[PDB]
């Protein structure tokens, strides 16, 4: 709702196609499409914008028009500019570095581990301990992000493993 | 204190022992007759313990029942701690201590009084 009726506005290197309920944008970075739901009407502003409405005020539409409007957004900044999330790496003899495309870490296992690059996503490690993932879509973004987050269980005494960039991990002490 | 106030006797029947018998029931039974009171004794504890440890180990102290006297500054690092702990609380207080310090909990104990169960 609230951020429903806030138009999307459009970088002059930007092209989109709107073919009924379709939409595509192609931008420096690539080009992605999305589709928005029935209920939700999407219009080109000539002033260089996004414009999405809803018909109706009942429930469905009135959530579905926050989501589109959003989606809509994600879908032009990521073309325009890119996403890139930063990972850090804490504990003594835990590394990370690629090995091409693939990225390869020692996480105190007996053996490494490896995980492989999936399409439209690169990796970068600066240091052995700290690492970069990029993108031009938000959600693979954060599900490979996800998915290297969740390698070591979580470590509330010594705090080794993965951690994101400023997350704050909740921490105890075995006294023992 | 023990008041003898009244008693029997016989003129065949009296007997040292049989009258030391008699007080000792006596006694027993005064004592069956009211509460008894059960003192424990207490040794006081002075340790030296590094300062960045200071809570854990007032705080397990606090679940050992220690009353703390004072946290005298050892040296620039270490805090010597004096309280009085009763001895059942001290039988495996050198073990937990050495983990509650990676070993670093040196401490000295001597008696100090008796006194009765909280």
């Amino acid at each position: 709702s609230r951020i429903g009726k806030q138009p999307v506005p459009v970088p002059s290197g930007v092209d989109v196609t709107i073919n009924g309920q379709n939409l595509s944008v192609k931008g420096p970075k690539g080009t992605l499409t999305l589709d928005v739901a029935e209920p939700i009407s999407v219009s080109r502003a000539e002033d260089g914008a996004i414009v999405v409405t809803r018909p109706d005020d009942e429930r469905r539409s009135r959530s579905l028009h926050g989501l589109s409007r959003t989606l809509i957004a994600n879908l032009v900044t990521g073309v325009t500019e890119g996403y890139t999330q930063k990972m850090e790496i804490f504990g003594v003899g835990y590394r990370v570095q690629l090995k091409g495309q693939n990225l390869e870490f020692a996480l105190g296992y007996s053996h490494p581990v490896l995980i492989e690059a999936p399409e439209g996503i690169t990796f970068a490690v600066e240091s052995p301990t700290k690492f970069s993932v990029s993108g031009i879509d938000k959600q693979k973004v954060g599900q490979i992000s996800a998915v290297i987050r969740r390698l070591r269980r979580p470590d509330p005494y010594k705090g080794k493993g993965v951690r994101y960039e400023g997350e704050q991990i909740r921490r105890k002490v075995g006294k023992t | 204190r023990v008041t003898l106030f009244d008693g029997k006797a016989h003129s065949v029947d009296s007997s040292d022992f049989a009258f030391q018998m008699a007080g000792a029931l006596a006694l027993r039974d005064a004592a069956a007759a009211t509460k008894i009171n059960l003192l424990e004794p207490v040794d006081d504890v002075t340790i030296v313990v590094p300062d960045d440890l200071v809570g854990t180990i007032m705080g397990d102290l606090s679940g050992r029942r220690g009353r703390v006297l004072g946290t005298d500054k050892h040296d620039a690092d270490r805090t010597v701690i004096k309280a009085e702990i009763p001895e059942v609380e001290l039988v495996r207080y050198a073990i937990d201590l050495r983990s509650m310090s990676h070993g670093a909990g040196q401490f000295r104990r001597s008696f100090a009084r008796y006194e009765p169960m909280p």
